[PDB]
DNA sequence: TCCGCGTCAGACTCGTAGGATTATAGCATACGTGA
DNA sequence: CACGTATGCTATAATGTGGCAGTCTGACGCGG
């Protein structure tokens, strides 16, 4: 085990070795961007992609050219941090080498005539954080990867479209990633039609016309021969026996001299087999049989030189009379069958009106353009732009790859413009499933639904920015100058710039990073929508694509979507489960060779997993050897039974795979209802980092994974000894064996301090090393918000009994312990952002002064001399944080105000108020201030204080930063100088300024000293050149939107404690809503006298079937018995030896415990340390479907000398006599999710009103009326309570009388409804009228 | 109108109105120049094209659409679908003197009461309160009533104490499925943001307590106190209008 | 059938034909010297130029349909003006009326708020300069970078750019979800609420209760200086237009009825408590 | 399914229990999200003709 | 008279957050109000 | 006059247009 782990160790009750880690949780998110960015020279990918596709373009003219050479992206001006507190965008620069080449028209292609090449900006793209995150506008954003119809053909059929005859139509669709889609489809007569962007339907022969196939060719493409010989005087038929199957012998089969088949007599398997095994070529027929058999090919007169006739045309006894007698003795038919092959085609070809290829090219063009007249021209250029233009059309290499397959081809990469042989086969298969040979996919197979992740994303909206460009670009090279014209003059980055950001911004997949908890991080980022551009609709969405599909497994997570009209569309991904390269889900398993189960293992996507049968992770093996049974469990061609052992070909990797990262860190969810276990796994998510993170008892193990990948915890880079601990940062001196010998070798990790989450939660890093500790590389430095040593910490574990209280846990309602909150454990910081911005107006610019009509000294004594409230001041609502005044035009002041002004002179000054106060009902401390002054404007005294602060600081943060590495880069140079001429104490003496012109012996190590001095000069200039950047960014005025001189962000952090309304939960989905807060007295206390911290309602289990959360509470309370045990032993002091024992005997206690923990390697001090941190509780992890059983947990109770039942005594807080019977008492890991009632509380009486509608306002934040809707107005209709109604329509809505002279009436006491008319019905009329129509109102 | 911000802001007639005004004065223009007759009547044309945009857009042909992409909103827009003027402002509306919370159980209470938070309760009975205030005289002006209630001074916390008693209020549960969705109480004024609800009337509401809300509707009229006391009580609604059965039971 | 507005125009002017240089100086000769029809038939040959040079002007204001009838109108005053004894042929000389007229009707009928010739060519050129400051500057360009490259103002770089703002629409809703837009959060500020109307009852009604309880002379005086009780708000020298006919004794009058009704405010409760009001 | 959850709550389900299980509770839930709006518009009819 | 295309509907309250884009030559003459 | 707002003219020849939509569904009428 690792250092980390050596301070506290999670038992673990698996038992299925892990063959498999689980792999970085943000893998996703950071390959793609990477392969966007990644510059690929000749396999194109991302930017380089859509320069190649798009570039080289040329002028309309054809003379002038832009080609691109290369791209190059600039280092970002501002780094993360800087853009957050600015609320700049986090980019660099792209600028981008093109060549403008022209070529003379007098020669040829004089490619030496003008050729100018140079480096145009033109945008700036976001950079992905290291945490696969995008600060956009100081925000930290997450792009979710999307989940769309994969590129390809796809074959599909209404099963009765027509529900009068039920008759099965089906069709073929060819689906581009650019272009026009390609629909072939069978109509009730067996008609084959195309349709192109569905449009108005054609006969599908005449596309195969557009490509040149006269009607011959065509016949002979979908059908086969069958051969009339005409010998002598009787007609001769070529046979193949396996034609005549299932049908009736119309006349009398005889062949050279036997008969077989008489008239009207049912051809079976005995009879083919019989003439097949006879040999059997030609047969002699009736010349009456032809009547109705269709020619193939055209057969003329060689004498006179015309048709007898043409191909497709039903033959006669006249027409072979006709044949015979010009000299035709061989005549090519169509074999076809009502049943087998169906005669398609051949009826499509009555049915198509166009002859020629210029007749169907004409009708194509007529079909997309209607009406406009056609020229060969037009009709031709169309035509070849719509599926044969390398510009407008690409399947893309996924959308050849599926398609080639779905053809059953060989050959897996090709063109992305579809070839001839391409459509016809996608016929020709589309015709072989109306035959019955073949079957029809579905589109919810994860075969036919690929993954587009960020990058993939980004490259199309840089495409479009291109094409955008590129057609300013060709305009202005048809008008331009040769000479003259620079490339950057016709190039504009506005479009670039404005299709990337409106992407990266204005897209459904764009959204604020949800980061109220690691987890809720995590599980963002590894999200997957169906939703957005080019996806479905929560409107058009069924719900086929919805629910759960076979092809989920081990690959999209079943327990894990939200339970709103987001259903089926939002899901997140599974844990081990990965993109393929192509973009289809894969899943991990372990090869079985020989029945013997190798360590190997293979990615398989959803088409390649149909194929082999992959045992279950639940089989027992033999020791490396083989399943230990004979029957295994098994799954393949998806759905599950037994087979032999030999048979598997595969087995799961691990028990985890099937479910997501959310819900792999349920416990027991094996004993949890997949529904609670949905809701669980959602409102983990949904948990407010506490004050004290806590980590749960009850684990699964995923947590350490979760909290370590998601970033927000510190990790070190390289192993050594912690030279520096401090509250802000943290300094580690790296070992030699890892330290690299060009610099020094300490890292300097600089901790992120209380700051704004998204949600306006508090995001505080804590180190968790001691000052001189030895650290492994990959250790936790620093814990996160929710993390506490290195493990996730969503909530905190407490003391729960499950039975009814007095109603106080009525339907779900908690009855928690004053303990609780007195211990602040539950309590929350929430940092909030109030901004004053000074704009200029038309009557003159607003001034951010102390001075403000109207003000109390008592408010006064907070504002500083610029206006600004003090750091660290505490305020409540209504003290202003900002003073701001506005000047004010001309008013009418009333006859009564010029009165009032007389009396008391008091004329009112030009200046308003419009200051920023902090909001109604909220207080906090004021913990930070920035201000931002336009380039120009005279700058606040205030804004001078906080630049000096920023500038001393950054000074000083520098100097440390030179002064460390300066010590540690001579500290090593003192040991290079020590091998040579060791002079240890007598170099010490002497200045250490004047220490690099002491050389060697001319060897490596006096090479070493070379490389050292160089870079003690290398980083003194540094030094200057950063220190002048970090001056220039203090002193850079900033540039705001246009009218605003100065803006102030005060930053207030809010303590909230939990109180009755919060919400609650465990993460068995078992909500909430807390009652009451009982006295510790009043609490039901053990025999022991310790009292319950929270009393939940038994009667939300049977009903919901989330048996978890008592298994979690047994096992949390044996968890806390042997923490009790030890915390027992460590009062006692008894020794290291016996501690040891206990301790050994508790690791190893489960029936099949896989990890074995020895505690003869722990030294006697680790050994404190461990059990130090046991005493709280030991820590358990239950994976998820292989978790602890309950024969493990009882015998964790015995060693805690606690009861098998898990169920105990307990007292009544207030009678003190016992309860009748034994209650489930434990530790149930509890969560505070964000739906505080201090934000949903809201209250209204009179306020602001609509524009037009004049009904008050909607929404707490804008100080909202409840809307009382239709179906609210229809209660009051059943009631019969009229004039309440007639109020809620009026005084209380529009009516602007009433409400005001009912105010006034309330005030006077007398409640008397004084309506009118609501506004809105008078607006409604105004409306009507203004369509033309009269509605007048006819008056008494 | 203008945004703080020295933004625009705009209803899409106007750029409708400006299209039919462009194309038809346009018109009058080529009729005053005795244009040759193809252009004329393309201007007609384009004159229909607008009228109709203005009036019904998606109706004959495709929406004339905004830089967003999405079809400009017309008149016949505003009248009709949910958004339109009948559903959404006339049948349902915005409501005064109505607020909302989480709720929680008040095993305590008796069958005709509810827990009202102080702070929400001070705000829906603002100008009850502030009449109270000046039959006291302890208010002298209305200014004067307002700033003692901001200051929320202890003589208030009676005032306010003393208006409620006896003043019945709603509380409504989405979704209002039937007349019971909406009942009155007595409210009980209570030190904390939540609603406490009653536990015999969770059935009519269908509320559980896993984080349902409340709306709160205070009747003003004495007309409307009587219509809540009288009709809408809970103690005098507790059979299902559906069923002749007691919609009150333990649960 | 083909009903497209613009399909349908297309068609017509499809045919009419193309003519040559000799045709059009005959043509434009008798046009110049009134001929109805020549003119007609000059318009319907060249109308093909204008649709070619409306199909540039694309996506910056109008739609096609609107820039083909402007540029119509161009072509017109093309035909109006044009000098056929010049050698200088016809598609030359439209070219420029039609490029001409569709860009200064952009120019007016492309702004919600209809933007004056002089302010739009300002503007240009700003954004031009702003373009090749970007091409160098990698970074987008600065008000005061813009108003550093042009020698002049930056609060007149800042209003032209302010001026740029362009509008945002009522009734685009908010969210991706198509719910409430900014109709539906932004109040009528202008239209106070029954709190503020109440408060100006009760304000005037103190004053009338101060009135009949401050002297005769007292209140007479007070009140028709401010024009509560008079009709027009005269002065202190202004006064003496009634019966006062005073300068001196109307200001100590005027101060002897404000200083009685100092102590009425500190007596109901208000003086310092209506200071801070 | 032919194979039916042998196992109950208590005794835990095995991998492929649970996800057999999944299909039909989801579709139950997606029932309640998208099925209550023309059950609502069935109610608004009633309500409107009465 | 039937097929096919069109039009019409599709629960109720709460929430979050603000917001996007482009570009229209250059100069001479003409019209209306304050100093 | 000036300042702000507007109309106006330019002369190689040039003469028919063209970025998304993604397919929803069960029902109820309305021209061929
Ligand atoms: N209007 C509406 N109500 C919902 C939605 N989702 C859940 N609910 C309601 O919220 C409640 C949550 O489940 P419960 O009410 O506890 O279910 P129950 O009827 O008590 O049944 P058991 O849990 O089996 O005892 C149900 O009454 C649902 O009707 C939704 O999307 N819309
Ligand atoms: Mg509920």
């Amino acid at each position: 085990y690792s250092y980390t782990e050596k301070k506290r160790i999670r038992k673990d009750f698996g038992k299925r070795p892990q063959v498999l880690d689980v792999p970085y949780l943000l893998s996703i998110q950071l390959d793609s961007f990477q392969k966007f960015i990644e510059q690929d020279p000749e396999g194109q990918y991302g930017l380089e992609a859509a320069f190649r596709s798009v570039f080289p373009i040329q002028s309309y003219s054809g003379n002038s050219e832009l080609q691109y050479v290369s791209y190059r992206l600039g280092e970002p001006v501002f780094d993360v941090q800087e853009c957050q507190i600015r609320g700049v965008t986090y980019s660099a620069p792209l600028r981008v080498k093109l060549r403008l080449v022209i070529y003379e028209r007098e020669a040829p292609e004089g490619t030496v005539k003008d050729i100018k090449e140079q480096e145009v900006y033109m945008g700036e793209i976001p950079l992905m954080t290291d945490n696969g995150t995008f600060v956009i506008n100081g925000t930290e954003r997450v792009i979710v990867s999307q989940l769309h119809r994969s590129p390809g053909v796809f074959f599909d059929s209404d099963k009765g479209k027509t529900h009068s005859s039920g008759k099965v139509l089906y069709n073929a669709r060819i689906i581009p990633y650019r272009g026009s889609w390609l629909d072939f489809e069978f109509d009730p007569k067996d008609n084959l039609f195309v349709r192109i962007d569905r449009r108005r339907k054609l006969p599908a022969t005449i596309i195969l016309r557009a490509l040149n196939y006269t009607t011959e060719q065509i016949l002979d493409l979908f059908f086969e021969k069958v051969i009339f010989e005409i010998r002598d005087n009787k007609l001769q038929m070529e046979l193949v026996p396996e034609r005549l199957r299932g049908e009736t012998a119309s006349f009398d089969i005889e062949a050279n001299g036997k008969v077989y088949v008489e008239k009207g007599r049912r051809i079976t398997a005995r009879h083919i087999r019989q003439l097949e095994k006879d040999d059997v070529k030609l047969i002699e027929v009736p010349v009456e049989y032809i009547a109705g058999k269709v020619v193939a090919k055209d057969y003329i007169d060689e004498s006179t030189g015309e048709l007898i006739c043409a191909a497709n045309m039903e033959l006669s006894l006249d027409l072979l009379a006709k044949l015979s007698q010009s000299g035709h003795k061989r005549i090519e038919t169509l074999f076809t069958n009502d049943l087998d092959h169906g005669p398609y085609i051949s009826e499509t070809l009555r049915v198509d009106p166009t002859n020629d290829r210029l007749s169907a090219l004409v009708e194509i063009y007529r079909m997309m353009r209607p009406g406009e007249p056609p020229t060969r021209e037009a009709a031709e250029s169309l035509f070849e732009n719509l599926f044969f233009s390398e510009d407008r059309y690409d399947l893309s290499a996924v959308g050849r790859m599926k398609f080639n397959r779905s053809l059953l081809r060989e050959e897996i990469e090709g063109s992305g413009i579809l070839s001839k042989d391409d459509i016809i086969d996608v016929m020709k298969k589309l015709i072989d499933i109306r035959n019955g040979k073949g079957e029809v996919d579905d589109i919810d197979h994860l075969g036919n639904r690929r993954i587009r992740s960020v990058g993939e994303m980004a490259e199309n909206q840089f495409r479009v920015g291109l094409v955008r460009v590129e057609r300013a670009v060709k305009e202005r090279l048809s008008l331009g100058d040769l000479d003259t014209l620079m490339p950057q003059d016709m190039i504009n980055a506005k479009p670039i710039s404005a299709a990337v950001k409106e992407f990266f911004g204005s897209s459904q997949l764009s959204q604020f990073m949800d980061q109220n908890n690691p987890l809720s991080e995590i599980t963002h980022k590894r999200r997957i929508s169906a939703l957005g551009p080019g996806g479905l609709t929560r409107e058009r969405a069924g719900f086929e694509v919805r629910d759960v599909h076979p092809t989920h497994y081990g690959r999209v997570c079943p327990i894990e979507t939200p339970e709103g009209p987001n259903i089926g569309l939002i899901n997140s991904l599974s844990v081990y489960a990965q993109t393929n390269e192509y973009g289809f889900l894969e899943t991990p398993y372990r090869k079985v060779t020989d029945g013997v189960v190798t360590d190997e293992i293979h990615y398989l996507s959803a088409i390649e997993e149909g194929n082999y049968v992959i045992a279950q992770a639940n089989s027992n093996l033999d020791e490396e050897g083989h399943f230990v049974e004979d029957l295994v469990t098994c799954r393949s061609k998806g759905e599950s039974s037994l087979f032999s052992r030999d048979q598997v070909d595969y087995m799961d990797v691990s028990t985890q795979q099937v479910v997501s990262v959310g819900a792999s860190l349920i416990p027991f969810l094996e004993h949890d209802d997949a529904n609670r276990a949905l809701m669980g796994a959602n409102m983990q998510r949904q948990a407010v980092p506490t004050l004290r993170a806590d980590k749960p008892l009850v684990g699964t193990g995923m947590e350490r994974a979760v909290a370590v990948d998601s970033g927000v915890t510190a990790v070190a880079k390289r192993g050594g000894v912690v030279q520096y601990v401090d509250a802000s940062r943290i300094v580690i001196k790296v070992n030699e064996d890892e330290m690299y010998p060009g610099e020094a070798g300490i890292d300097i990790y600089n901790l992120t301090k209380y700051t704004r989450s998204n949600q306006n939660t508090c995001i505080n890093q804590m180190p968790c090393v001691s000052l001189g500790e030895p650290v492994e590389r990959g250790d936790v430095l620093a814990d996160g918000p929710s993390t506490d040593l290195g493990e996730l910490a969503l909530g905190q574990n407490m003391r729960v009994a499950f039975m009814p209280w007095n109603g106080y846990n009525f339907e779900d309602s908690i009855l928690v312990s004053e303990r609780v909150v007195q211990e602040d454990r539950f309590t929350t910081i929430h940092i909030q952002e109030l901004a004053c911005v000074s704009r200029d107006t038309k009557l003159g610019p607003e001034e951010i002064t102390a001075d403000i009509p109207n003000v109390g000294e008592a408010a006064l004594s907070k504002l500083d001399e610029s206006g600004i409230v003090y750091i660290g001041a505490e305020v409540t609502g209504g003290d202003i944080l900002v003073g701001k005044v506005t000047p004010k035009g001309e008013t009418q002041l009333t006859p009564e105000e010029k009165l009032l002004r007389a009396i008391f002179g008091e004329k009112a000054s030009d200046v308003k108020d419009s200051s920023l106060r902090v909001p109604n009902g909220v207080s906090g401390t004021v913990i930070d201030v920035q201000v931002f002054t336009r380039d120009g404007v005279e700058k606040d005294k205030r804004a001078l204080e906080i630049e000096e602060m920023q500038l001393k600081q950054a000074k000083k943060d520098l100097s440390e930063e030179l002064q460390i590495l300066e010590a540690g880069l001579f500290s090593r140079i003192r040991a290079v100088l020590v091998a040579g001429g060791v002079e240890a104490e007598k170099l010490d003496k002497l200045p250490r300024d004047r220490w690099l012109e002491l050389g060697l012996t001319d060897e490596e190590k006096q090479n070493q000293l070379e490389q050292l001095a160089e870079q003690y000069d290398e980083l003194k200039h540094e030094f200057e050149k950063k220190l002048e950047a970090k001056r220039r960014k203090i002193t850079q005025g900033d540039d705001l939107a246009p009218g605003v001189l100065k803006i102030v962000k005060v930053y207030l952090a809010v303590k909230r404690r939990i109180q009755p309304g919060d919400k609650m939960a465990g993460r068995h989905g078992n909500k909430g809503v807390i009652s009451k807060i009982n006295p510790i007295e009043d609490m039901p206390y053990d025999e022991n006298g310790t009292p319950v911290d929270i009393v939940l309602n038994p009667l939300g289990v049977p009903s919901r079937m989330n048996i978890g959360q008592i298994l979690e509470t047994h096992l949390g309370m044996a968890a806390k018995g042997i923490g009790d045990k030890i915390n027992a032993m460590l009062k006692q002091q008894q020794e290291v030896a016996k501690l040891r024992e206990f301790i050994q005997r508790a690791y190893d206690l489960g029936a099949d415990v896989r990890q074995k923990v020895d505690l003869s390697t722990f030294s006697d001090e680790e050994v404190m340390r461990l059990a130090e941190n046991l005493r709280k509780g030991m820590p358990i992890a239950t994976p998820v479907f292989d978790g602890a059983k309950e024969a493990e947990i009882k015998e964790l109770l015995k060693l805690g000398d606690l009861p098998t039942s898990g169920q105990i005594r307990l007292y009544d807080g207030r009678t003190g006599e016992q309860f009748e019977r034994p209650v489930t008492v434990g530790y149930m890991y509890m969560l505070k999710l964000n739906h505080l009632v201090d934000d949903k509380m809201h209250a209204r009486s009179t306020g602001s009103y609509s524009l037009v509608t004049q009904q008050p306002l909607g929404g707490k934040a804008q100080f909202g009326g409840q809307r009382f809707g239709e179906m609210e107005v229809w209660a009051l209709e059943a009631y019969g309570a009229a004039y309440t109604l007639q109020e809620m329509l009026t005084v209380k809505s529009d009516d602007v009388n009433g409400r005001t002279k009912m105010y006034k009436n309330i005030v006077d006491g007398n409640h008397q409804m004084e309506p009118g008319m609501p506004e809105s019905f008078n607006v409604l009329l105004k409306e009507i009228r203004s369509l033309g129509i009269n509605i007048e109102l006819e008056d008494e | 109108v203008p945004l703080d911000g020295g933004r625009f802001a705009t209803s899409d007639l106007n750029d409708l109105y400006r299209r039919v005004i462009n194309r038809n004065n346009r018109l009058k223009r080529l009729l005053d120049l005795a244009a040759p007759d193809i252009i004329v009547r393309n201007e007609k044309r384009m004159l229909q094209e607008a009228v109709d945009a203005l009036l019904d857009n998606g109706r004959r042909g495709r929406a004339i659409t905004g830089s967003n992409k999405r079809p400009l909103k017309s008149l016949a827009d505003m009248i009709k679908g949910k958004q339109g003027r009948f559903r959404q402002n006339l049948l349902g509306k915005r409501v005064d003197y109505s607020g909302r919370s989480v709720i929680t159980v008040g095993p305590y209470l008796r069958l005709h009461q509810c827990g009202l938070p102080k702070k929400m309760a001070l705000e829906l009975f603002k100008p009850f309160i502030y009449g109270k205030l000046e039959l006291r005289g302890l208010a002298t002006t209305i200014k004067a009533a307002k700033k003692m209630v901001e200051r929320e001074e202890a003589v208030v916390w009676d005032i306010l104490d003393e208006v409620i008693r006896e003043h019945p209020v709603l509380l409504n549960r989405a979704p209002t499925l039937h007349r019971l969705g909406i009942q009155a109480f007595e409210p009980v004024l209570i030190e904390g943001k939540a609603i406490q609800l009653h536990p015999l009337v969770c059935a009519a509401y269908n509320a559980d307590f896993d984080g349902d809300q409340m709306a709160v509707h205070v009747p003003l009229t004495l007309e409307a106190q009587l219509e809540a006391r009288a009709l809408m009580m809970s103690t005098n609604n507790i059979l299902s209008p559906a069923n002749g059965e007691p919609i009150i039971v333990p649960s | 059938r083909v009903l497209d507005a613009t399909q349908l125009y297309l068609g017509e002017i499809g045919y009419s034909p193309l003519l040559t240089a000799e045709e059009e100086v005959y043509f434009a000769r008798r046009a110049l010297r009134g001929d109805v029809a020549s003119r007609r038939r000059m318009i319907e040959s060249n109308l093909r130029l204008v649709v070619k040079i409306a199909r540039r002007y694309g996506n910056r204001g109008l739609a096609l349909l609107d820039l083909i009838e402007e540029g119509n109108l161009g072509l017109i005053r093309a035909v109006e003006k044009f000098d056929p004894e010049r050698g200088f042929r016809f598609s030359t000389y439209a070219t420029w009326w039609i490029r001409q007229t569709i860009e200064r009707a952009i120019m007016n009928q492309t702004r919600t708020i209809r933007l004056p010739i002089h302010i739009v060519k300002e503007l240009n050129v700003y954004l031009r300069t702003a373009r090749e400051l970007s091409h160098k500057l990698d970074h987008e360009p600065s008000a005061e970078e813009i108003a550093e490259q042009l020698d002049k103002p930056v609060d007149d770089v800042s209003r032209m750019l302010r001026l740029n703002e362009r509008i945002t629409s009522v009734d685009t809703p908010l969210g991706g979800d198509s719910e409430k837009a900014l109709l539906d959060i932004l109040a009528d500020e202008k239209e106070n609420g029954p709190e503020d109307t109440t408060q100006d009852d009760d304000m005037k009604q103190s004053i009338v209760k101060w009135l009949f309880e401050l002297n005769a002379k007292q209140r007479e005086v007070l009140a028709r200086r401010f024009g509560l009780l008079g009709y027009e708000a005269a002065t202190l020298e202004d006064v003496g237009r009634e019966i006062g006919l005073t300068r001196e004794r109307v200001r100590q009058i005027q101060v002897e009825g404000l200083r009685r009704l100092r102590e009425i405010l500190q007596t109901q409760g208000l003086n310092i408590e209506a200071l801070f009001l | 399914i032919e194979t039916p959850i042998t196992a109950n709550f208590r005794e835990g389900l095995n991998v492929l229990q649970y996800f057999i299980s999944t299909h039909g509770a989801r579709k139950g839930l997606a029932d309640t999200a998208l099925k209550t709006a023309n059950s609502g518009y069935l109610t608004r009819r009633l309500v409107d003709v009465a």
